């Protein structure tokens, strides 16, 4: 009983930032539009496609 | 030994491989190794010999200080940053340690004395798995952590390779000895470009293997450990020494092999990074290399050394043993030039 | 039918080895088929090694026990009758 | 016999660690400002 | 670092300079080897009790076991050379070459 | 007694010394059995019991007897101490010159630098104030090892007896 | 054939070729950019998943 999980009506507001935790850096850009075909193909050296 | 206890320990190596590849924790990835380790040893050990038993001592003593320096290393970058995930170590002095480590693992010189000297001990299946498999999980850790490598370190690790590898080419007799000291010059090189681009050195691996297999195997279907008695196999079996004849000209690079691909695309990478002193020296040192295939494929095909009267009993007879894969490790190990552009796979 | 007489044999010749086998082979079946495993996994849940953390109230908790000993919250009368 | 006297002892078990979890936010307490005490004082004494 | 550390790093440096310089027999090498199995035990357990990593206290017992089997390994090693030499001399380890 | 731990690493490193100065394998065993238990006194000052009392039943208990074992039955060496021939005695000396310079290094210069920074205090100041209540700590979170890690059993399961068969393919001649 | 045929299919290799050439050198310097801030799709090293964090309430209050 004593080891029951209680519910407390506290008037102290709840911390924002209880661990007073820095800004997040923002994310890298993510993802793009859609997939299309190679300019033209695989550029490497002398292959043309 | 037993077929099935065989299996199981082979089945041991290649367990311990993947699991240094599939780990993200740094003990996992130790434990990895000692496993490839523990079940290395009794196959290197398959056919009880005073030399078998005095390679198998030599790679466990290495390799064991390897795997010392390298859980040394996990443990001090454990203590500067908190970490097991295998990302980019956050103490320079244990990066040099493990760096250390993994190239002694490698065989890349100076740690390179026990690979000649271990693969001429083993028999030449045992050497094929040393020299091809055995590589991987190495390689696979060090281009996990190829953010962190000192370039400079690696890349005087990899030329001395290089160099080191040629120059014991160049006076071996023995076959397996031969190989031993050309794997040490394809690490070299494999290890070169690690700082640069990974996939890179992947693919040089990728390449190094099948040309590795592709002559083990034809070594092992001729039966031949020294140049003379690889110089007999004209007599019985002219295809196989032809063959083997290609597959050294690939080793040696000389296009339209498929050798040229690895060391164009590391030439490409280490140019695209501004270094053009590093990779024309290795071009110019692996000429050596180049030297002592050369040599081979004289005595074994070129020229026609003088045979015994016993084999024409040995005509006679055919070949029982049949491996399945040389045939196409060999048209892969010579004829893919033409399909570089394949490299994005990798990526 | 052969098997019997295998059982009969392997105990009148190593009867070590067969109680060995026996008494393995029901510490893994015996195991499963029994019902007081669920109740072993309860009790070491119940042990309240940790402070149960409040939790603070919002008004929309009815079930969670904001009291010291009231109807609401796990009850261990289960254990109390084991 | 030993289920049964064991499973008293869990039950002993669980009431000696309700007891502690009773006696538990005093001492919290106590050590929070036992702690800030010695804090205080080792800074004054840095000051000095 | 505190110095317990500084002290234990070094130990596993004494270590590993022993089993790098050999002397004659191969019994000394695998013992300078082990030690320095002990003394990574002892750096692993202090960090991880001290950071309180409680999940990785396992990693120094697992550590122990591998050690100990590369260990038998070696041992194995090492009698089979005697056997086939008379001694355990690292000398005798001289067929293969360069 | 508030450097009893920096007392218990000196002499862990005394003992490194002697048995890396490759004695009579007798000699350097007991080299290694006298490190062993101080490195174990070094944990257990931590308050690793259950780690301190691994190395010692099984490292010091099983893993060095084992050692002993093999160097009874083949003994092929004439007995020597630590500070016998100059190729012991001279090694031994000079690994305890090189720690005794790390000492007064270490403690008159509070802020050590040789390749690692290495602070002066005594390391009772690394020990964090907490309190784990009815808890062991080492004990909870090793014995996580059969719920947490599996994969780790596993693994360790399967290497030790892989390990028992190499053993005996290597040992059948 | 016709001359004019050469002179187009030559107008038309030289700006296939010229084209592949501003690509490899765009293709460079993207990629110097990229592994030099780290701010592309290239060159992203993995960095610890905020996942396995676990914020439930602990042992100690103050973590």
């Amino acid at each position: 009983e004593l080891s029951k999980v209680t519910k407390v009506k506290t008037d102290r507001p709840l911390p924002e930032n209880p661990y007073h935790s820095r800004a997040r850096p923002e994310p890298n850009p993510e993802a793009e539009g859609d997939l299309k075909p190679a300019k033209h193909g695989s550029r490497l050296f002398f292959w043309t496609m | 030994m037993n077929p099935i206890i065989y299996t199981t320990l082979i089945m041991t190596v290649m367990s311990g491989t993947m699991l240094v590849m599939i780990s993200s924790h740094w003990l996992l990835i130790w434990i990895g190794f000692e496993m490839n380790l523990l079940a290395m040893i009794p196959v290197l050990m398959k056919n009880f010999n005073p030399r078998a038993t005095e390679a198998a001592t030599k790679y466990f003593l290495t390799q064991a200080t390897a795997s010392m320096m390298l859980m040394m290393a996990i443990i001090i970058n454990l203590l500067y940053s908190g970490q097991w995930t295998i990302t980019k170590m956050f103490n320079p002095v244990a990066m040099t340690m493990m760096t250390m480590a993994l190239a002694m693992k490698l065989g890349l010189s100076p740690f390179h004395f026990w690979v000649p000297e271990v693969t001429q001990g083993i028999s030449l299946q045992a050497g094929l798995l040393l020299l091809t498999w055995q590589k991987l999980a190495p390689l696979s850790v060090l281009c996990q952590i190829s953010q962190s490598i000192n370039p400079n370190l690696m890349l005087t690790m990899a030329m001395l390779s290089i160099l080191i590898g040629g120059w014991g080419g160049l006076n071996q007799t023995q076959l397996r000895k031969i190989m031993a000291y050309s794997s040490i010059a394809h690490m070299g090189w494999m290890t070169a470009v690690l700082p640069y681009n990974t996939t890179m050195t992947i693919l040089n691996l990728l390449i190094y293997i099948t040309m590795t297999l592709a002559m083990f195997m034809l070594l092992i279907h001729s039966s031949a450990t020294t140049t003379l008695s690889l110089s007999h196999t004209w007599n019985k079996m002219p295809v196989i020494t032809s063959l083997m004849m290609v597959t050294l000209l690939s080793m040696g690079g000389l296009p339209p092999l498929s050798g040229f691909m690895p060391k164009w695309m590391i030439i490409q990478e280490m140019t695209k990074n501004e270094s053009i002193i590093m990779p024309t020296l290795m071009a110019m040192t692996a000429l050596l290399n180049l030297y002592f295939y050369m040599r081979l494929a004289y005595s074994s095909s070129l020229t026609m050394f003088p045979s015994t009267n016993n084999m024409k009993m040995k005509w006679q007879f055919e070949h029982t043993k049949q491996m399945k894969l040389l045939p196409t490790m060999i048209v892969l190990s010579t004829l893919v030039l033409p399909m570089t552009p394949a490299l994005s796979s990798l990526n | 039918g052969r098997i019997a007489s295998f059982l009969k044999n392997a105990w009148a010749k190593e009867p070590v080895l067969v109680a060995s086998f026996a008494i393995g082979g029901l510490a893994i079946i015996l195991p499963s088929l029994s019902p007081y495993t669920n109740y072993a996994i309860r009790i070491n849940r119940a042990t309240p090694y940790n402070y149960p953390v409040p939790l603070r109230d919002d008004g929309n908790m009815p079930d969670v026990p904001s009291h010291p000993q009231d109807p609401q919250g796990p009850s261990l009368e289960w254990l109390k009758n084991l | 016999s030993m289920m049964k006297w064991n499973r008293e002892r869990r039950r002993l078990q669980i009431e000696d660690f309700e007891a502690r979890i009773a006696l538990m936010p005093l001492f919290q307490a106590e050590k929070d400002r036992r702690v800030l005490q010695m804090l205080r004082e080792n800074l004054e004494e840095e000051a000095i | 670092m505190p110095l317990v550390y500084m002290n234990i790093i070094m130990a596993f440096a004494i270590a590993l300079a022993g089993l790098l310089m050999y002397r004659s027999h191969l019994m000394s090498s695998l013992l300078c080897l082990e030690g320095m199995m002990l003394s990574l035990f002892i750096m692993s357990t202090l960090i991880i009790l001290n950071t309180h990593f409680t999940l990785a206290n396992m990693m120094p017992i697992i550590l122990l076991v591998f050690a100990a089997c590369e260990a038998a390994l070696g041992l194995s090693l090492l009698v089979m050379v005697s056997n086939t030499y008379g001694t355990d001399y690292v000398q005798n380890l001289n067929l293969l070459q360069c | 007694t508030m450097y009893i731990a920096f007392i218990l690493s000196t002499i862990f490193v005394i003992g490194f010394v002697g048995f890396s100065s490759k004695p009579s394998p007798i000699y350097g065993g007991l080299g290694l059995i006298v490190s062993g238990g101080v490195g174990c006194g070094i944990v257990l000052n931590f308050g690793g019991s259950f780690l301190g009392l691994m190395v010692f039943l099984i490292y010091l208990g099983g893993m060095l007897v084992v050692f002993g074992y093999t160097t009874a039955m083949a003994t092929e060496m004439y007995p020597e101490v630590w500070v016998s021939n100059k190729t012991v005695f001279g090694a031994f000396v000079s690994g305890l010159m090189m720690e005794f310079c790390m000492v007064y290094y270490a403690l008159k210069e509070e802020e050590v630098e040789i390749i690692f920074k290495f602070n002066g205090l005594g390391d009772w100041v690394i020990y964090d104030t907490g309190d784990s209540g009815f808890f062991s700590e080492e004990a909870m979170g090793i014995a996580a090892l059969y719920s947490y890690g599996t994969w780790l059993v596993i693994v360790t399961g399967w290497s030790l007896l892989i390990g028992v068969v190499v053993i005996m393919e290597i040992t059948r001649g | 054939d016709g001359p004019e045929k050469n002179y187009e299919k030559t107008m038309a290799i030289l700006q296939i070729e010229a084209e592949k050439a501003e690509l490899r050198l765009k293709e460079l310097e993207v990629r110097r950019l990229m592994r030099a801030r780290g701010d592309g799709p290239w060159y992203q090293y993995p960095t610890i998943d905020k996942a396995l964090i676990d914020h439930s309430p602990k042992t100690t209050p103050d973590n």
